[PDB]
């Protein structure tokens, strides 16, 4: 066989044998849950 | 998407030597995500081979030569036919050994071979299996009739399609009637 | 629906009649096979004696 | 973060594993089957039933095919807890399946015993054992209704169903042994229990009632089974003893292609005992204290996983006198043949050999083609019986090719071997392709 | 595909033969309501119009 | 010789297993897959926790799919060893499912009781009731955290992973009651033990993450999914007498296509009691010695395989008046029903009776549709309870047709059926096809 | 009776019957291909004894090669209560080598990690009468064990190893037998004076294939996606009585990972990975006066009693990142296997599994650590503050705490099973990736 | 229950609170004649007692539940029975001795229209403002001396 | 980590930049009040970037 070992880095497909060195630049950010169930109200004034 | 410039910093007052430190981008692919065992050294030995020229029709009848394969005629076209892969992209595959040499002798002065070898690829780290059925005339002319790799030569079918489970007993087809539920509900409108 | 029940229906019926008309279904040795033994005892069974020759 | 890193770090190496895909794991596609119904049909039994009585049914036209069959009984303790041993199981001597006239398959008690030892496992073999015997330590006069499910191939799986309405011709019988005594119920031993009761019987039929398009391919078209059977002999044990280890050279009368072969030695007189008694704890009555004896075992407690008690020593399988696989030692045939064929846990004194991958499922993998073979032989060496069994220290110490003293009373062996045949009902008629 | 087309059968002629069994369809609902076919108002009861929409209106 | 002697013998009878052959056991393909990851994300509950609370849980749209839900809670002993019975089951008093305000199911405490002792085995029995309670002989103060599992189709095979995200406008929410009372955690029989703590909660929901091309055709396409349901009413048993055989006509309040229905016979007082209580090992509070009594149970041996103290004599299901099967024992269903069609072993008191040929997996394998059966009803028929409880000789060595007097303390039955109904999604919302 | 479940026909029978496409009264049995089964004795190279190294070749029999079991005769160095699973605790390990490549190697830890989380019922009952001694024997008792192996090749005829494809690469089995094992030769740290030496032998059970079988594996080239353990041992944090230890343990591990699975361990004490104490069955003489709760009842090593073990939480992250919210140590001990195997795993033992199904063959969700910078394992332990001679103290106790002899479990042992794929061409086989 | 979606649900103390807030005057009195024993009745007594529904529908016509156009789905009621009344079958803590199990019977109020009015009900798809009662049980934070 | 000995740490790579950095010690008192001086800071003899 060829025997590819591949290296470390996420976030690409597996044609990149290592993609980063000790800090990838790929960061994921969470998916906010239930952010739907938030408002955001604005304010309002009173008669004067 | 990196910037590399040229970092505008003051002169040095007493030396003009200092360390360079050259921006290096550490990321490597491969040419194949899955590894190569046979099918790129198959089309570039095959791309090597002789043309219908050897005329070699008679079935040769090749018989074994039990011998340690020294130095003999077996070896010798084995690296004359080696030393035919000279392209432009293909791999230098270094000569090891031969296994299952057979050589047959026809009547008008010919000398066929069927040759199985082993060669390792120094570029790609590995070893392969090539078949050499390669004829040889009485002017010392070699053809070589099929050059490619072992294990390529696969058979006729494979019949079993290698179930996983040794004893799970797929459900049995209903077999409908005449309409087999398809062009029944397809007919009617 | 209806010929969901109709075309096994009619297949029923036209076997129904092969049976009711032919005896057991009109089928020959296929219906009223005995077991095959199945069994190479018999590749031994040796002959007693040898004719001479003629 | 969370589960997208692991999805988002893709390599090289899972090509193999999702590249290209082919399937998936979250969605499944159910499929639409027949209509059908199954219903339990009690069954005529013609005869009178009582202890050492014959006695049959015909299977009644009560739906189009059949499956799961129960042979129920009614026994009371003749004794105390202890003092039985699977008794349904021991009362159905045996059961034999005829087609037509024609001898498809019969099961033995034993068979019904090394069966559950062999295949059973787990809470299986639990409820097994709590439709057979009494294992809450029930009281003598305890009665109690037991539920003896048959084991012949159409029991096994829908898949298999006999067609009645396609045996238009047949009929279909079961012929039911009942034991002239059964341990426990109405005899301690070799003595019969004044005032014992006799079994009441009832034997019920799971009958499956197809949809029209279903069942009239049933009763007008041929149909092909392949089946299981079970093939039986039984054979003098050459006597091993404290002086000895007997060896001997069975020859296997079996036929067809086989599964396996399985075999258990045992004593006669008590059921289930396929070892050696021993006075350890569970090894005979009273074990443990002065009033044990090492000639009557516990009887609710006659099977055991004390190999110390077992008397194969060696054995091998020889096909027309030549060497099969290498000799092994009765505990490989007790133990390992079992953990890669089955995956149960199989009790001392039972062994199995397979032919066959997975021999506990339906699907053939594997066989021994006993029709083709002119010389089967079965070659045992048995353990020398020379560890006095009344001094629990001799048997817990003692070394692997020894036994009990007591083992010489296993003089009984049966050997059973499970095959394939084919099953071919055409034109209201059915019966076996090879005999 | 079952029953391979068997043009040497004589009796072709199934008319006087009624193979519809009308027995699954004998106290249905609308879809599958279990009510015992719920006939109490003595009235005609008119068609209501059910339009296979979504799970929403509009 | 070897195996080769055994390859060569192939003959006609063996034509049937590898003429022609179709596989291979030698070489496995294994499928390729697609891209997912799996992960455990906590849900926040919505109200207070602790006994007799009621709260509910929304789950986020954190993945694509959910499957498996694990409900964690952390429960103190308020006494020893021997005290509880599976709490944190009982804890869980019930359990609803709601998408888009419909119900699709609910599960009650006595449910997960009932289907753990019909579906769960061996060790998974065993360690499921190492999540549930106390079974190390733990002391009055120990505290642990248990995990109950759900057991809604989704929380049972990926297969019918519930498609979250093709639900962009339905809420999926689970309602979650808890029991004002815990046997041996904050009250001991009817007596409640003061300083119990209130147990915490959590609610674990496990997420499967897609990858883009799967993750779109969720998201996009209308799904159909064939999925269970449980049916379940309460009834009042007839009560069991020591003059007479009770007997009741139950009407079965049931609906859909029913792969199976069960029922089991209980004292209400407490949880899990499915039999009478009695002076024999395990069957009651300090039984085999002086302070036996046959008024509490040995909670932390409240089930048992000892039929003696089950009510039920024997029963039938009736549709439209019509008997569906034979009147049979309470005993058949008890351990030849879950024998047949489930593999494990059933606790006395629990009863099975199938529709189905495999109920206890996800492919139909028949149904009886109660939606089309105008009056089904469920005929029992009741032991007479003239058992002296409190004495081993009348306890263990009666008759079939009785039981213990204290069998008439059995006065609820749980009737309980499993259906198939369809979840349907569509344009961002669904629920089930029919109601 | 039942004909009137057929008649009660409604809509929603339509999704479980409508244009039927399968029945259930039929069954098909699909034709295979002609093959058999023989067990053959392999050679054992080099010396059988304890703490030596041993070596067996496979020879050229068949065509391929699936299960693999050995052979030991021991005998008891003492009386019933002394041993542990002795002969899983004698093969120290194995290697698997083809053509001088590792493909595979196996710890005796592994075995029991492995059969305490993923065997079960009476398979494991089974598993344990083939190594240990169940029938209270006595010292001075004679038995043959027998050890099977779980390489890929041990587990499914459908990865069987193609030997017959495998012309140029010898096969062997590379075993180290342990120095001690207990109840056999050895009693805690004391020999026991005139233990005889296990007697060994390796069996391979070889398939014979029939000729168009047989030259497809001689003539194809081969795939076969296989699974490998990887193997680590580290210092385990010590936990104490005053502090919860906590641990960032770096997971060194490559390939797609189906699961991880570890335990804690006191490494005297073979198959020990909980805590010992007072109460029955926790230590030699538990329960009683004479009890030693530095000492384990060795019959009875193995619990569920989670009160022993030490792991309060742990959680995985990838590259500083969490894997999955944290979660308590009872929930790798019961849930996970729950969840994903179906059995019940002793405490001390612990699986977080990547895949759907991890205790199948076919690959069903992997985490490949080979494209992860930094794998980390974070464990918290349990406080170590309960005075293991009064059951009181143990068994009434919390959640976060344990046992004071739980601070003597200090080897961390982590495995990752993972997939790779072995391809067999040109005679010769080998590793896809490393 | 109006197909299989939970439209509302009350509890006997969701009654009690209505009432308390709701009822009034000679209703309220009129409201308790229905439920209780109130001109000094005796141990021995038997009474019938009537429990109106407070479900949007049960309130007015304004909102009558047209069962007419639900021709595909069923209308439920689920009661549950409370395991214990004060002065029925316990006396505080005490169970009482020979009590009484309840009878129990549900009467519906049925509106009956003419063809013209009928005919668009069924026909008509309709949008009825109705109320739900949201509820939840929480503990109370003891007070003390 | 003890007393004399020499330990180290990768920053790992979790954020993008890196601000503050608290090395924490558990110390006990090995003596009354008034016997130590900033121990904490005596312990970590020092520290190289």
């Amino acid at each position: 066989t060829e025997q590819l070992r591949v290296g470390p880095g996420l976030g690409v497909g597996p044609e990149v044998a290592a993609t980063g060195g000790f800090h990838q630049f790929y960061r994921q950010l969470p998916l906010n849950i239930n952010e739907y169930k938030l408002t955001q109200l604005p304010g309002r004034l009173v008669p004067g | 998407f990196v910037v590399v410039g040229k970092f505008v910093e003051p002169i040095p007052s007493n030396p003009g030597q200092d360390f360079t430190l050259l921006p290096m981008d550490q990321t490597y692919t491969f040419a194949d995500p899955v590894p190569d065992t046979a099918t790129a050294f198959d089309v570039v030995l095959s791309r090597f081979t002789d043309k219908k020229a050897p005329a070699d029709l008679l079935k040769g009848a090749t018989f074994p030569e039990a011998a340690p394969y020294t130095d003999s005629e077996v070896e010798n076209i084995s690296k004359l036919a080696l030393s035919r892969v000279k392209g432009p992209d293909a791999p230098v595959l270094s000569f090891i050994s031969v296994e299952y040499a057979a050589k047959g002798v026809d009547n008008k002065k010919n000398t066929h071979y069927d040759i199985a070898f082993m060669v390792y690829d120094q570029v790609k780290n590995f070893s392969l299996k090539l078949v050499l059925v390669a004829v040889l005339d009485a002017k010392n002319k070699l053809w070589i009739k099929k050059f490619s790799s072992f294990n390529s030569f696969t058979p006729k079918d494979k019949g079993p399609k290698g179930v996983e489970n040794i004893d799970e007993t797929p459900l049995a087809e209903f077999i409908p009637d005449f309409v087999q539920f398809s062009r029944l509900y397809k007919d009617n409108a | 629906e209806c010929l969901k029940q109709i075309l096994p229906g009619v297949r029923a019926y036209a076997l129904y009649v092969r049976d009711a008309s032919l005896p057991f279904s009109g089928g020959g040795e296929e219906a009223f096979k005995r077991p095959e033994l199945a069994t190479l005892k018999g590749s031994k069974v040796l002959s007693g004696f040898l004719p001479l020759d003629r | 973060a969370g589960g997208l890193s692991q999805l988002v770090a893709y390599g090289a190496q899972d090509v193999y594993l999702t590249g290209n895909p082919q399937i998936t794991f979250f969605k499944t596609v159910y499929r639409r089957y027949t209509n059908f119904a199954i219903e339990s049909i009690q069954q005529t039994i013609n005869g009178s039933v009582g202890f050492g009585n014959k006695v049959s049914t015909q299977i009644s036209r009560n739906g189009d095919l059949i499956t799961d069959i129960v042979v129920e009984f009614v026994l009371t303790k003749g004794g105390n807890g202890g003092t039985t041993y699977y008794p349904a199981e021991e009362l159905l001597q045996d059961v034999e399946l005829e087609i037509g006239g024609q001898r498809i398959d019969k099961h033995y008690n034993d068979w019904f015993r090394t069966y559950d030892a062999l295949f059973r496992m787990n809470d299986d073999r639990y409820n097994y054992r709590r439709m057979t015997d009494w294992v809450n330590n029930e009281l003598v006069g305890a009665q109690k209704r037991f539920y003896v499910p048959l084991i012949f191939f159409f029991n096994q799986t829908p898949g298999l169903a006999l067609p009645l309405i396609a045996l238009q011709y047949h009929e279909v019988k079961l012929y039911f042994t009942l034991a002239s005594q059964v341990q426990g119920v109405n005899y301690n031993g070799s003595s019969a229990i004044a005032g014992a009761a006799q079994p009441t019987m009832s034997v019920w039929v799971d009958y499956i009632f197809l949809d029209t398009q279903e069942r009239t391919r049933f009763a007008q078209l041929p149909h092909e089974y392949l089946i299981e059977q079970l093939q039986f002999t039984g054979s003098e044990t050459a006597t091993p003893s404290a002086t000895t280890q007997a060896s001997q050279n069975i020859r296997l009368n079996f036929n067809h292609p086989t599964k396996y072969l399985a075999w258990n030695f045992n004593n006669p007189t008590n059921y289930g005992q396929y070892t050696a008694l021993a006075n350890i704890p569970g090894a005979c009555s009273g074990a443990g204290t002065a009033a044990a004896t090492v000639t009557t075992p516990d009887y609710g407690n006659t099977g055991t996983y004390n190999e110390q008690l077992a008397v194969l020593d060696s054995a091998k399988i020889q096909l027309n006198g030549q060497d099969r696989f290498a000799t092994r030692k009765g505990s490989y045939f007790n133990k390992v043949q079992p953990y890669q064929s089955i995956g149960g846990v199989t009790p001392a004194g039972v062994y199995l050999y397979s032919f066959a991958l997975k021999p506990a499922g339906r699907q053939p993998s594997g066989t021994c083609n006993f029709s083709r073979i002119d010389n089967a032989t079965l070659s045992l060496t048995y353990k020398t019986c020379s560890i006095d069994a009344t001094s629990p220290a001799a048997v817990l110490g003692n070394t692997e090719t020894v036994t009990a003293n007591t083992a010489t009373l296993l003089t009984a062996l049966n050997i059973y071997a499970k095959n394939y045949n084919v099953l071919r009902i055409m034109s209201g008629m059915g019966g076996l392709a090879y005999a | 595909p079952e029953a391979a087309d068997f043009a040497q059968f004589a009796p072709k002629n199934l008319q006087a033969q009624n193979f519809l069994t009308a027995t699954q369809w004998i106290g249905v609902n609308t879809q599958g309501s279990s009510l015992k076919n719920a006939n109490y108002d003595l009235r005609a009861d008119p068609i209501i119009p059910k339009a296979d929409v979504g799970p929403w209106m509009m």
